């Protein structure tokens, strides 16, 4: 999964990010309150480890923001691997070049499923939302 | 090579590699970048030959009774550059191209209240052609590519033989697809067969 | 008794134009391109008859 | 728009051969499921066969009598397990580069064709459920 | 940033801008949206006035029956722009184009929300006057 | 004579010139605008020459029958433009010639007309206005003449000789299909003979 | 178009490539896997091209008559694969074309089908699946085209031209022997005429 959330009222900063990311710009952190707040990296959260993000400040349900969303948004326009002639072709760069597209595909499989998806029963699992404006 | 794979390749790149192979050159991996004269020339000839063979007229590609709607305001029907042939459904044709628009030469007018019905050939992609027609286009494209950009005369005689066979197999496709009959399928004799 | 029109595929005559034509129509083609399958058994036919 | 990785055909109870139009890297990437009251996935060698690379032959004929109106042929290319992994000492080969590219394309293509796993617009201007229940709709007003 | 965008149709206008990047012109699909959906052809119905704009050969509008035009990027998955051939010089341009083409498909893969129901401000499922079938 | 090189290039005219250039193996040019390219300029001149020549031959699609040419009300002159590739009478023997750039009635020895004259006329059209088969023949004939004049390759001469014959054949197929001519009921004389 | 170089090598395909390589005097290769052998890669590409070409011609063993092509139940589209070398009607004039990679009814101007269509189809088959005589003709024709394009030896050209004619003759003999065609009782029209 490329999207996961943590709701922590108590004083806590560390959130172990589950998804693999290629660049720190790909991980975007938001606060899901009355209105969502997009948080910059330098001021708000440090990468204490590649697996763990330490968000400065409590940002607990004491404020309206309550839970914290960890979203992966890989950049389609920017390519981490750009092959140039005269440069040694590295197995790492050949491998990572494919991975960036796969990460975008993984993020796509979750964006479409977010609005409505299919459950393990092979049926379209609604979240308890009426089908409004439906035309007969 | 492991796994029992089922994958395709682009037919235009395959067609260009067949044209380049015809003059003995190595295949290219890609057809973009606009910096390869071989790619530019072979692709241009392939489009030119594909366009020319489709314009000849075949049962599968001559669309009959097609309606071309005019503009609601100008009452002009665009005569497309991709209209390889435009004719009337029956009798003598009356529509010509005048300034990129359909012109009725008999009535001397570009204006049409309602859509006209025509026998039209519209350019199709090399992908949409039958395999025999793809082969004839490639063979004919390989022939003119050699004549224009290689020039070896022993290649010319070979490709002349190949295109003649390529056209003959296309002619067998036309009759098999057409299924034409001079007794009942005939426009005139079928009426004469009534007793 | 069967009529089979043999069209030379190396030729230039199209049965598409031949069948759609009316009587008296002018059509591109050559008479050499169009032929008909014929039973060639006359020597045997005379012997059998 | 139109999905090219998921093909579903009507089950008449007498036809056992179904075409595979889409590309695939491995026969395991092709998933055969019978649709009806439930979605029953078939096994590679006991429920069907790859008669040709483009044809799947069912061992048994399935139809509405069995409770299966349709059969679905869908490509599910592995995302975690790549078929090609380059090493520092390996000769770079055209086949290896082709497979690595095509697998990435198929993973992206399956993502772009994921309107099957949701409610998306079909050829007509209608949202298509594609023969499955919209479960947990609950009350309406 | 979007690979799919729609313009409202009036009889006055014929030029529509392409914001996205496309590797080939055939990857761009032009469709007229009204009561009926109609895909346009590269030369008879429109053209590429520049790299970033499409000029229709005929003006369209409510009289014709189409109120909107859609400019969509559909990168080909089956027909790949790069195929590596044995004994060919491995060029970095080939590797990049193969990477971009899969990127473009995956970039279109994260734009299926337009072809999906979507959610409202209330959080419901809004069928934009569309029947649900099957 | 109409200037071929003084208007904006069309895509088809750009395609035609590059096809003519390809005949001797010249690489395609991006534009027909003046870049001091003698070969491209020569190709356009031959393209225009062949375009005028094949159109002037006469075909059902480009022969305009029953066209009225109007005179000037104060000079009574009808202009005989150089773009009139052929000007005939609608029936019988033609009576109109070119004399000083104006229409002249050779039978009445007059160039003054009080009213419009009805003529069978071929007027020059753009290469863009030609049918696809006719465009191919024009390019094939222009390419053949281009090679003969500016390269002279004898192997290229032979192949383009065969290509032109095939190109002309397909133009003849177009003209017969377009014409839809009938010798029974579409015939001027025989159709009257068919009445019972 | 089906990839020829992306699957396992068969013994026959490897033998076919070595036969094509021999035509210009190239020594055989142990495997068809990429070893930067341009000649072997060229031979395999021509082998695939000739394999598609001869199969597309149409033979009793490879023309599938009465095949049902099924549509997708939610899109009503029947795919027209590039591996369909020929798609025809079972009788009369054919009505199905390729439009956008899907089957299109040109008479009804529709690409939507509620049920399967019955067509006379040629589907591409592996060179391994060809009859032995047809494999020989494919190799002979591929060898001839290989020599013409990449060596061009005129002496080899003449002999391979003769070999292709003999190879096609033997495939013609196979077609009639497999076909078993009879003009009296196997004939569509004459068989009805023989009833007394």
């Amino acid at each position: 999964k490329t999207v996961l959330t943590y709701q922590l009222d108590g004083s806590n900063r560390d959130f172990n990010i589950p998804f693999e990311y290629l660049a720190r710009k790909f991980v975007v952190v938001t606060l899901i309150g009355v209105d969502r707040k997009v948080l910059t990296i330098n001021t708000d959260y440090r990468f204490a480890t590649r697996t763990t993000i330490s968000l400065t400040k409590a940002w607990g349900p004491a404020d309206g923001y309550t839970t914290i969303e960890l979203r992966r948004v890989t950049s389609t326009t920017d390519r981490l691997v750009d092959f140039t002639d005269g440069s040694i072709l590295r197995a790492y760069d050949l491998n990572v070049a494919q991975i960036q597209t796969m990460h975008v595909a993984e993020e796509a499989r979750d964006l479409t499923t977010d609005t409505i998806g299919v459950n393990n029963d092979g049926h379209l699992d609604a979240r308890g939302r009426r089908i409004v404006n439906l035309a007969n | 090579r492991s796994y029992d794979m089922n994958v395709e390749t682009a037919a235009e790149l395959s067609a260009v590699n067949d044209i380049l192979a015809s003059i003995g050159e190595p295949p290219v991996s890609t057809l973009e970048g606009d910096a390869n004269a071989d790619a530019a020339n072979a692709r241009r000839i392939l489009n030119k030959i594909n366009r020319q063979i489709q314009s000849r007229g075949w049962t599968f590609n001559i669309e009959e009774g097609i309606t071309l709607l005019p503009d609601v305001y100008s009452n002009l029907i665009v005569y497309s550059d991709d209209y390889l042939s435009l004719m009337s459904t029956s009798g003598q044709s009356i529509y010509v191209n005048r300034g990129g628009y359909v012109y009725d030469r008999t009535s001397q007018s570009d204006r049409f209240d309602s859509g006209i019905t025509v026998n039209i050939i519209r350019l199709r992609d090399y992908d949409e052609m039958p395999e025999c027609f793809r082969y004839w286009i490639v063979t004919k494209a390989s022939r003119q590519f050699n004549n224009r950009f290689f020039g070896a005369p022993e290649v010319e005689g070979v490709l002349q033989e190949e295109e003649d066979e390529a056209r003959r197999l296309c002619m067998e496709y036309e009759m098999d697809y057409g299924g034409y009959n001079m007794l009942d399928g005939d426009a005139f004799t079928s009426g004469l067969l009534t007793r | 008794s069967k009529v089979i029109g043999l069209v030379n595929p190396a030729g230039i005559t199209q049965p598409r134009r031949l069948t759609k034509a009316q009587t008296g129509d002018f059509v591109t083609g050559r008479p050499e391109d169009i032929s008909f399958l014929q039973l060639e058994k006359q020597a045997d036919f005379t012997v059998a008859k």
